[PDB]
């Protein structure tokens, strides 16, 4: 039996810490290099896709590191997923002797 | 043994097939005079069948459920004579014929009229080239390493 | 000054000019026609001659002395399957490593002549050979023979290559005779001596 | 309504004009070849598409080309 | 252009003898000739001819 | 220099530490590839050098075989026994999580380096004794790379000898070689 | 006689002679070594 609240909390905290402090420069410069989906040398919105205008009100940040709410969602989703993976693996009841 | 196949000598169905064939041949034989030519021919066929079955049984061939020999070609040391040895012999012979043909073509290419020698074969030159094909692997590796086997400037179409 | 040929009335191929020892103009299949191959084939023939001479002196002489009775060595074609102080596979691996070292050094000499003439550990040794395939020096030429004027080394090198060719043929014959007639070579010689017109290769085959 | 084009590799041997069964081609004075003449295709409305001109042209690749297009009662070769 | 008797390689891309050697026959020295060089080959093309006219910049010195 | 008299490749002049012109496959022809390969060789070699003492010392002191040392995992329970004493935090999930987080942070910190020389040889906080100040850098680098290559070969030998003789360690195989050398060798595996 | 030798060197005649010799050789081999399914050596 594994504690659900404790496991999810610890896993999500670990993933959020990794995203905020460890892998943040790598994510930032890799997304800077792969800038935007571009067709014929111009972005979709500038090519004329009105539905493809980037939302910036949903990307405003106040962290010194520029950490964004979408980043929160991504790292938290990874945290919930890893926590549930650990919970299911612990409660699986499958213990093969290797 | 391999893939659940039994040896031909141990197998039943191989012997059953031999018995059936011999019985059919003797049933045919029952219609002729003992000393006539058809009787001698049928007896020769019977002896040939017996010899063939004995050789197949004694050579070490695997046998299926239906009673017929099966071949193993995965490289097994106990069944090299089934595939690997005839394959090597064929590779030698085919390389010989191909190599001597290529050599004759190359030698004819520099002539007064190559097409005439292309339809009407220069028999002495052909015989010389053909006799020099015994050691074709050595010459082939020699030209492969010497850089005189492949070409680099060949005609191609609009890419 | 036309040297004798393998086939009287013929003419020697262009690449075989007559300078190499044991040159009888014999190359019907043009195996050394291209300029590069001749040196490689010369080295191969030298090493084959020497290995075959060793094999002949190790096959025929022990069998002869066993037939006389001075020694008691087993037959050559079954001496591999005996009991030794070491396992057969271990001996094979050990010889692969030692021969790897020796043959790598010989290869380095063949590719770049005069490049491995010196001892890698003690640089004061410096083998004193000049011709590829004839290393010379103290290790391989102790008594100092075979270091003389040109056309004088020709005779001794021809002697070596011809005895080696004879040894090669003898060893191949010993192999095939052992395979066919499951007896040692000396007993086969005695059989051909006693009944020459019946004990031949034809046999009852 | 086929289209016939002449390219500047022409040598003016006049074989295409002689081969044409409907008098589509003709020779025109030119500079750029030893014969100093080139082929022209003014009556392309009468071309049937037989490609005899292409068969008669000596050149690595053809100096006269026929591109099949819209079909007409003259192009279809109909006598009825 | 190349002198008579030269061996040249065809560089015209739609030519049948592309990357093949030729034999220069005659060069026209008139100022306005567009393909003055005449080259003869060994094998015939699909149409069955073995001679063509080429520009000096569609041939190689080898 | 790896083969006496052999010509040396153009890119491998002979200035880098442990450079003997050994490159039969021509994998270092691309310059950026060569720099990456230099750094990766250093990292693989340093890891092997730091590893193999932990392969030998436990077996010498017992209670360890570097393959049975991982045996407690992949077994229900047994999350204990570092040095004959149980580990209070020996559970597999916490061990895995701690190792992943710590090594990820350390390695990402390493990855944030611009100068290739500092990529290979950081210095500073990693040289408390200042060995890199005694004007013996070339010889020290040569010694490091030579011992590291030897350690890499030794660990490959460890792995292959574990494959060939399951349930045994390196020192046990050495004692087997010493017990009867001429009938206990690689011939028993290469030649069945 | 030179013309006869040239005619006998044409492709169809040489092919006929070569394939006849090859077929005869194979037929004789199968007469003396019949029913050969696997190579004994
Ligand atoms: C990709 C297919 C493939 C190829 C290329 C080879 C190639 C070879 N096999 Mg082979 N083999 C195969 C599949 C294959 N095997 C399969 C599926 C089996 C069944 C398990 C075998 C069983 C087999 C045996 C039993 C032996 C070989 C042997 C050999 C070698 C002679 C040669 C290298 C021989 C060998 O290597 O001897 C040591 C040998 O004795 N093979
Ligand atoms: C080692 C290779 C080799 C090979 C394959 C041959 C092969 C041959 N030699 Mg020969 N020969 C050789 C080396 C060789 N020789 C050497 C080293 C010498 C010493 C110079 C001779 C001296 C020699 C003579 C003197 C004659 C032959 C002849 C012959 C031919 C017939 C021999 C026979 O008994 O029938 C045969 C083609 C005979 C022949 O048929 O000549 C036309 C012949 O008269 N050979
Ligand atoms: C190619 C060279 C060669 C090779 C591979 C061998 C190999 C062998 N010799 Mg041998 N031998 C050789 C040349 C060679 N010999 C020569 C030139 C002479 C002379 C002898 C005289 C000789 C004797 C007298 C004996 C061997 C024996 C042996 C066997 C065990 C030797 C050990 O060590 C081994 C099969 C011994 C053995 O077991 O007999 C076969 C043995 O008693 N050899
Ligand atoms: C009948 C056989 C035979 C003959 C005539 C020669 C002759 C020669 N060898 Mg050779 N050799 C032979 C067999 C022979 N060898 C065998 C079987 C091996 C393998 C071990 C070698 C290994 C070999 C080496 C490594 C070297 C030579 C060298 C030489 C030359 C030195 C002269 C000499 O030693 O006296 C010849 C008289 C005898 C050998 C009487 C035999 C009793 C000379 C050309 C050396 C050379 O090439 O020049 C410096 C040299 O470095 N030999
Ligand atoms: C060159 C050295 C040499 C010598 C001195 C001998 C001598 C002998 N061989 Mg031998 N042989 C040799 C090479 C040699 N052979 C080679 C190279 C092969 C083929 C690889 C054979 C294959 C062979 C077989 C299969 C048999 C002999 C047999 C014999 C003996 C009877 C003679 C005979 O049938 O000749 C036949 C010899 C040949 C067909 C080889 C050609 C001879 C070369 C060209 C010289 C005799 C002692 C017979 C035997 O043991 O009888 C008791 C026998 O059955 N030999
Ligand atoms: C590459 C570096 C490396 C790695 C991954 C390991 C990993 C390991 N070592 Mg180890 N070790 C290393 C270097 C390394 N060692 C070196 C350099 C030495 C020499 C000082 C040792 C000496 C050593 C001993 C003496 C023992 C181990 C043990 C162990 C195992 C238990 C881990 C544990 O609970 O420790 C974490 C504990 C506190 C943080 C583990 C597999 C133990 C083992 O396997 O016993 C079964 C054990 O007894 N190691
Ligand atoms: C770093 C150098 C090194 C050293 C000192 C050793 C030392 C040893 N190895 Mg070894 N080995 C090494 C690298 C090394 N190995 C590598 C790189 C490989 C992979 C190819 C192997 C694969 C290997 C096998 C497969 C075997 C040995 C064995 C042995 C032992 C007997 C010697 C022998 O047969 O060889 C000995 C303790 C043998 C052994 O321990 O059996 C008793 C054995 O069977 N080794
Ligand atoms: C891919 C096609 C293929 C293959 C691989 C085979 C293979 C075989 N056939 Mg088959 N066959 C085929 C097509 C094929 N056939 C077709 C299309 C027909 C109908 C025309 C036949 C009709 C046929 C008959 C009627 C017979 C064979 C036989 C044979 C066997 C050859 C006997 C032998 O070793 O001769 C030995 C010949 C050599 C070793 C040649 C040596 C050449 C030089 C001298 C060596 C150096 C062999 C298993 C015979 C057999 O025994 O079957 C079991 C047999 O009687 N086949
Ligand atoms: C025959 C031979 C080669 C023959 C080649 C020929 C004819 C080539 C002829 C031609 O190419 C030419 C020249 C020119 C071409 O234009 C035409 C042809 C016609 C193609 C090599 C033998 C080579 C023979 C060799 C190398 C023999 C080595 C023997 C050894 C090592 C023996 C070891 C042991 O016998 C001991 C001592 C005792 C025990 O231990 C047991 C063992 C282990 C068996
Ligand atoms: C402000 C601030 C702060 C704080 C912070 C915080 C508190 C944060 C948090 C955060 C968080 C806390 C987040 C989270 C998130 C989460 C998420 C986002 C999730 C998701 C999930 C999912 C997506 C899931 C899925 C699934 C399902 C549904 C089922 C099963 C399977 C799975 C798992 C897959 C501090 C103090 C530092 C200071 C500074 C400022
Ligand atoms: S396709 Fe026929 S009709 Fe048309 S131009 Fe050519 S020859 Fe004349
Ligand atoms: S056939 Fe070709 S080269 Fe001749 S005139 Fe017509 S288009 Fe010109």
């Amino acid at each position: 039996e594994a504690n659900t609240a404790l496991t999810i909390t610890l896993s999500t905290g670990a993933l959020l810490f990794l995203g905020r402090f460890v892998f943040l420069p790598f994510q930032r410069d890799n997304v800077s290099r792969q800038g935007l989906p571009v067709q014929n040398g111009v972005t979709h919105f500038d090519a004329g896709d009105s539905r493809a205008q980037e939302v910036t009100s949903f990307l405003k940040t106040n962290d010194p590191a520029g950490f964004t709410i979408v980043d929160v969602l991504a790292w938290g989703a990874l945290g919930h997923a890893v926590g549930f993976f650990i919970l299911a693996t612990i409660n699986n009841g499958y213990n093969p002797q290797f | 043994d391999v893939a659940g196949l039994t040896p031909c000598k141990e197998s039943k169905g191989f012997a059953k097939r031999e018995k059936q064939e011999i019985k059919k041949l003797e049933s045919r034989l029952k219609l002729y005079a003992p000393d006539s030519a058809p009787a001698l021919a049928l007896n020769a066929t019977i002896e040939k069948t017996k010899r063939r079955f004995a050789f197949y049984g004694n050579e070490g061939l695997l046998c299926g459920t239906d009673g017929l020999p099966h071949l193993i070609v995965d490289g097994d040391q106990a069944h090299l004579g089934e595939f690997v040895y005839p394959g090597l012999v064929f590779l030698y012979i085919a390389g010989w014929i191909g190599w001597v043909g290529r050599a004759y073509l190359i030698d004819v290419r520099t002539s007064k009229k190559p097409t005439e020698k292309e339809i009407i074969i220069d028999v002495p030159l052909a015989l010389r080239i053909m006799s020099k094909g015994l050691t074709w692997p050595v010459a082939a590796i020699g030209e492969l390493r010497s850089g005189k086997l492949v070409e680099k400037s060949a005609n191609i179409t609009v890419s | 000054t036309d040297r004798p040929l393998w086939l009287p009335g013929s003419e020697a191929p262009k690449w075989l000019d007559g300078s190499l020892p044991g040159d009888y103009g014999f190359d019907p299949l043009d195996l050394a026609a291209e300029p590069g191959r001749l040196n490689w084939m010369v080295q191969a023939e030298l090493v084959h001659c020497r290995w075959a001479m060793l094999g002949a002196a190790g096959i025929f002489i022990p069998e002869l002395l066993t037939k006389i009775g001075i020694l008691n060595t087993p037959s050559w074609y079954k001496a591999g399957d005996a009991t030794y102080f070491a396992d057969q596979g271990t001996l094979f691996i050990v010889e692969l490593l030692l021969m790897a070292w020796a043959e790598s050094r010989r290869w380095a000499d063949i590719a770049r002549p005069g490049s491995v003439n010196t001892d890698p550990i003690f640089p004061n040794n410096k083998l004193t050979g000049t011709d590829v395939g004839y290393p010379g020096g103290l290790w391989f030429d102790p008594l100092g023979w075979g270091s003389g004027s040109e056309d004088k080394l020709k005779e001794i090198r021809t002697k070596e290559v011809k005895n080696g060719r004879l040894a090669m043929l003898a060893v191949l014959g010993a192999f095939v005779q052992a395979n066919v007639t499951h007896v040692g070579p000396i007993d086969n010689l005695f059989a051909h001596l006693a009944d020459p017109y019946h004990t031949t290769i034809l046999q009852s085959l | 309504a086929h289209s016939v084009k002449i390219y500047d590799t022409c040598i003016g041997c006049t074989q295409c004009v002689r081969a044409c069964p409907t008098d589509v081609l003709e020779m025109v004075p030119w500079d750029g070849c030893k014969a100093s003449q080139i082929a022209s295709a003014p009556r392309t409305e009468d071309c049937v598409g037989c490609k005899r001109c292409e068969s008669a042209c000596p050149t690595d690749f053809l100096s006269v080309r026929v591109y099949l297009g819209a079909e007409t009662t003259r192009s279809m070769g109909l006598a009825y | 252009g190349p002198k008579r008797g030269s061996i040249v390689k065809v560089l015209r891309r739609e030519s049948y003898w592309f990357n093949d050697t030729g034999k220069v026959v005659a060069v026209d020295q008139a100022p306005g000739v567009r393909y003055p060089v005449v080259v003869r080959f060994d094998k015939v093309n699909y149409a069955g001819v073995s001679t063509n006219n080429y520009s000096p910049d569609e041939l190689e010195a080898a | 220099e790896w083969l006496p008299g052999n010509p040396r490749p153009s890119y491998l002049d002979g200035s880098a530490p442990g450079d003997f012109g050994f490159d039969p496959l021509g994998l270092g022809e691309v310059p950026e590839n060569l720099e990456r390969f230099k750094e990766s060789e250093l990292i693989h070699a340093r890891w092997a050098m730091l590893a193999i003492p932990g392969v030998l010392i436990p077996e010498a002191l017992g209670y360890g075989n570097w393959v049975s040392a991982q045996k407690w995992a992949a077994t229900p329970g047994g999350q204990a026994t570092y040095l004959g004493n149980p580990v209070p935090w020996g559970n597999l999930p916490i061990i895995l999580a701690v190792e992943f987080i710590a090594i990820a942070f350390v390695e990402s910190q390493r990855n944030g380096e611009s100068d290739p020389e500092k990529r290979k040889y950081p210095g500073g906080p990693f040289d408390p004794l200042g060995f890199s100040k005694g004007a013996n850098l070339e010889e020290l680098k040569l010694k490091e790379i030579k011992n590291g290559r030897l350690a890499l070969v030794a660990f490959l030998g460890f792995v292959v000898q574990a494959v060939a003789y399951p349930g045994t360690g390196p020192l046990e195989n050495l004692k087997t070689h010493l017990a009867d050398p001429w009938h206990n060798t690689i011939a028993h595996v290469l030649i069945p | 006689m030179q013309d006869v030798k040239t005619y006998l060197s044409t492709a169809p005649v040489l092919a006929t002679l070569w394939f006849g010799f090859l077929a005869g050789l194979l037929i004789e081999i199968n007469r003396f070594f019949p029913d050969a399914l696997v190579l004994p050596l």
